[PDB]
């Protein structure tokens, strides 16, 4: 009789891709979001500009 | 769910007599959890056809316990398909295992549970085997239609019975029906060649007296008799409308008697287990 | 997909690679099934 | 590591008898 | 990896569509239906659906 | 507890993300056998392939929400049409509703009635959808709120019926009764006038266990104008021959011509009277069909509250068999 | 409430043929916890009408796991909470999800299971959807009535459409189809004939009325209130001195016909026994497969 | 004569939560 070969996602090197995290009351949540704020460095142009 | 039919004060000389009612059914009018005894009540005997017409618009319920204060019950069929209960035979015939039961009004009257204290009396309807209540109802409606151990008819609501019968009988006449009628001679000549066929046709079959009196020519082909066929339509109408003929005249079956350990048959006036259907 | 005339260019570049295949696998190039569709790439 | 939450399920299906008798 | 679908030829049979008004000589329509479907893998079947 | 049904299908007619749970769904027959049975079922005189065409004009998809079907009938309040049109996500939807209307109107014309094409399931509660492919789930027995929906805002549900179609009976017939536990019936109303016909839907509640005479009186005008305009397009012959009068005077005649069995081919028996029962074009039963109903279950209460709706109260699903209403 | 059946010593191999029949119904007699195989068995070629009559004097029961010793069975009618149970479909054409099923004998070409060594045979009735069950018997009796009068051979009407495909309706009298179904055909055609002629005797001038107005007027005035000419039914002539050879009281024939029509209509099924509620499976089950059904 | 072996079944379906989470 054979045996299973259990695999865990963590020991797989692929895990570095995603930041897994637990969220017990996930079933209570409607459409969640996240935010972002970015600036842009600016060059001090001259003369005919 | 359980119906609670409250009782007024009764005579101790009659409360005890009413305690002898543990398997008889009663006919409510609405299914509220509470009710009163003054409500479920019918006068003395009369107009058996009126009564059986009354036993179709009002769903029934069987009583289970009679305490000096309340009287429980159980709605016969409102959602139940196997709700096992008990009810006693109160008809003239016996009942064996398996066969369905039907409720028919009390015949000849004189079976009225008189309650002089509450001044109100009841008529617990009897329970018959199906195939025999069929004969009873058929006989009653035939004798009622005759009016253009027997109670006299009324001629007032008997016309409702005659109408309900003649409507279903008339709607049997389809253009294919005459195609099936065009073989009465061809049927009779087959009946006399085999014993089973001859036994199928009865003696006063009222058609065997037609096969020797009248002749009919070949039947004219109906309109567009080259696409469809009327024999099959006729026979489907027949079976679909005959599978419920007795129901719209008599009373639908409500329960079938089952017995696990007791003797096969139950004699009259004895409680019997039953499952509702 | 050449005659129907059906913003940001980055959206166009990203869409290529997420397209649903408009073809079945029933050994004949048929209309896409209503069930599901594997992802294909096309320029 | 084998005993009673399916042997859980198993014994005490017990405190359910009506599954009422009434329609 | 290997090409999954054939690179062959398979002429499209337009008689598999709907939305074109028929020719007003039914005989000519049937003659066309007979001369085109005879030898095409895309010939339809007289099934209902 | 209650037991459920799951049926994967196409998002054609019932669209379980567009409506919230708690509304009855119907199962639609495979149309091939309908189109076939027409060939033998449409009456004389009428068309015998028009249902074929009506179906082909609408091109598996199996379920149909009552909320959708009620819109494609005569009776409807235009608010619900607007809701179905602008609230369903789906492409080409109004056109499909029109085609479905034409389908049902063809069905009644071809004497294959839609009640023989739509079995009724329970009220849906859940669904998972791919792109244009759904798997609805409805109760089948027991009471509705024994279920468990994955909404997480309202785990349990109720039963919602478009109040435009809900026709009460007792308060209508004035039985003088008192509201207790009442039944629930989904009824169809046919009307037959060639090329000018329609279908009316209703949802009826009452204490009446046997509809029968109740609908026969409720729909009196329909039965009246359906029995007379129904035999149309059928060639009836000229005035019926006097030989059609079935002779009754001859049963208990002691002296009359008689013939024993076994001599009926062409003997010297020509002296028997002729009688030709001739029935060609008269009103058959399918000609006088006007309504059909089917029992749904039992109900406590109906309240109206919002598009108008009608919330049930403690609905217990108990589906019954279909019923004809012709007499 | 489960019951087992005692199995006699049949053989190797044949026991396997039986275990491959693990979902079909068999009709017990009395709900007792011990019944034998010899009890639940009928001649495998018999009168279909008598079989239909027997199918009501008994309790249905579906066969659960079979083992060399015994085979359990669950009855249908009695019970509580409507517990589900697998049921093997044995109908000619398949059935889909959510439709009522009914029991009819093997009307068409029979398929008996025959145990050689035990010297006993079993009958397993078909399981049809309600509508088509109402339809198939009409189809076969129509075929018998057509071959009765020697008319045209066939117009191709021996086909039934159901869920895409179309059934062939095998030719009659293959094994004994002509004989097993004869009494049913006769009892049906004779009864319809009788009812029609009684009707016509009760009201004389029906057929001679207006084929588009008078007939319709009679029907619409009958269905509505009770004008009915008053007594539209004409008083039939009084009968003979009741001992003659030609006495004919139409009303006794009327009561006999009401009785016979009712008693026939009872023994026709047309009352659902279960209701398929498949879940976690194909929405349609083909013939010879097993569907999870819920008893009504 | 009505209470708790189907009202048995009914209450304590309770000691079953894994129905494990692992394949």
């Amino acid at each position: 009789c054979s045996t299973l070969s259990l695999v865990r996602f963590l020991e797989l090197g692929l895990s570095v891709a995603c930041v897994c995290t637990k969220f017990p009351e996930l079933s209570y949540v409607a459409e969640g979001t996240i935010q972002f704020e970015v600036q842009q460095p600016m060059i001090a142009r001259d003369g005919p500009h | 769910m359980e119906v609670d039919i409250a009782l007024p004060t009764l005579s101790p000389g009659d409360l005890s007599a009413l305690q002898r009612c543990e398997g008889r059914v009663v006919f409510l009018e609405t299914l509220r959890r509470h009710a009163t005894l003054r409500e479920v009540a019918l006068p003395c005997g009369g107009d058996v056809l009126a009564a059986m017409a009354a036993y179709r618009r009002r769903f029934a319920a069987v009583i289970t316990r009679v305490t000096p204060h309340r009287m429980l019950a159980t709605p016969l069929g409102v959602g139940g398909r196997g709700q096992s209960l008990v009810l006693q035979n109160t008809g003239p015939f016996d009942l064996t295992n398996g066969d369905h039961v039907c409720l028919v009004p009390p015949l000849l009257g004189d079976e009225c549970l008189r309650l002089t204290s509450a001044n109100l009396e009841l008529r617990f309807p009897m329970t018959l085997p199906l195939a025999q209540a069929r004969e009873l109802t058929a006989r009653v409606v035939a004798r009622a239609a005759e009016t253009l151990q027997l109670p006299p008819p009324h001629r007032d609501n008997a016309e409702a019975a005659t109408r309900s019968l003649v409507l279903n009988m008339i709607f049997l006449l389809n253009e294919g029906a005459v195609i099936l009628l065009s073989l009465i001679p061809n049927l009779l000549t087959l009946g006399a060649q085999d014993g089973y066929a001859n036994a199928v046709i009865q003696l006063g079959s009222a058609t065997r007296e037609l096969g020797q009196l009248v002749r009919q020519p070949p039947p004219p082909l109906p309109q567009d008799h080259a696409r469809r066929f009327c024999v099959f339509e006729a026979l489907e109408a027949w079976i679909a409308s005959a599978s419920r003929l007795g129901d719209t005249l008599g009373t639908r079956p409500v329960a079938r008697v089952c017995i696990f350990d007791g003797p096969p048959t139950v004699p009259p006036g004895e409680k019997a287990a039953v499952v509702e259907v | 997909k050449f005659f129907t005339p059906a913003r940001g260019l980055a959206r166009l570049i990203a869409d290529t690679g997420a397209a649903a295949s408009p073809t079945s696998n029933g050994e004949y190039q048929f209309k896409r099934p209503v069930g599901a569709g594997e992802l294909v790439e096309d320029p | 590591m084998s005993v009673q939450i399916g042997n859980g399920l198993l014994m005490v299906v017990a405190p359910g008898t009506l599954t009422v008798g009434s329609a | 990896r290997a090409p999954v679908t054939d690179m062959g030829n398979l002429p499209q049979n337009l008689f598999a569509t709907r939305g074109a008004p028929p020719m007003l000589d039914a005989d000519a329509d049937d003659y066309l239906r007979r001369t085109v479907n005879a030898g095409n893998r895309l010939a339809p079947v007289p099934v209902f659906g | 507890r209650a037991r459920l049904i799951r049926q994967v299908t196409l998002a054609d007619f019932c669209e379980p993300q567009a409506e919230r749970p708690g509304l009855v769904v119907l199962a639609l027959r495979h149309p091939a056998d309908l189109a076939g049975a027409a060939y033998a079922a449409t009456p004389p005189g009428k068309n015998h392939r028009d249902l074929e065409e009506a179906w082909l004009a609408l091109d598996r998809a199996s379920v149909v929400s009552l909320n959708f079907l009620v819109a494609a009938a005569e009776n409807a309040d235009d608010a619900l049409r607007a809701h179905v049109t602008t609230n369903y996500r789906d492409r080409r939807t109004a056109a499909r509703l029109e085609r479905f209307a034409t389908v049902l109107r063809a069905m009644i014309r071809s004497h294959v009635f839609p009640h023989r094409a739509l079995h009724v399931l329970g009220g849906l509660l859940g669904h998972v959808t791919q792109d244009r492919l759904a798997s609805v789930t409805c109760v089948a027995r027991g009471d509705q709120e024994a279920a468990r929906t994955n909404d997480m805002a309202a785990r349990r549900s109720q039963v919602h019926v478009p109040a435009c179609a809900l026709m009460d009976v007792d308060r209508e017939l004035r039985l003088g009764g008192d509201d207790g536990l009442r039944f629930a019936y989904l009824v169809f109303v046919y009307t037959q006038r060639h090329r000018r016909e329609a279908l009316r839907v209703h949802v009826a509640v009452s204490r009446l266990p046997e509809l029968g005479d109740a609908l026969s009186f409720l729909l009196a005008g329909t039965r009246v104008d359906n029995a007379i305009h129904g035999t149309d397009e059928a060639d009836a012959p000229a005035a019926p021959a006097a030989a059609a009068a079935f002779p009754a005077y001859l049963f208990n005649d002691p002296r009359s011509a008689r013939c024993p069995t076994g001599r009926l081919n062409t003997p010297a028996a020509e002296a028997l009277p002729v009688w030709a029962p001739d029935m060609r074009g008269r009103a058959t039963r399918n000609s006088c069909m006007y309504a059909a109903y089917v029992r749904l279950g039992t109900v406590e209460r109906v309240v109206r509250r919002a598009l108008p709706l009608a919330h049930m109260e403690r609905f217990t699903w108990d589906v019954g068999a279909w019923e004809e209403c012709f007499f």
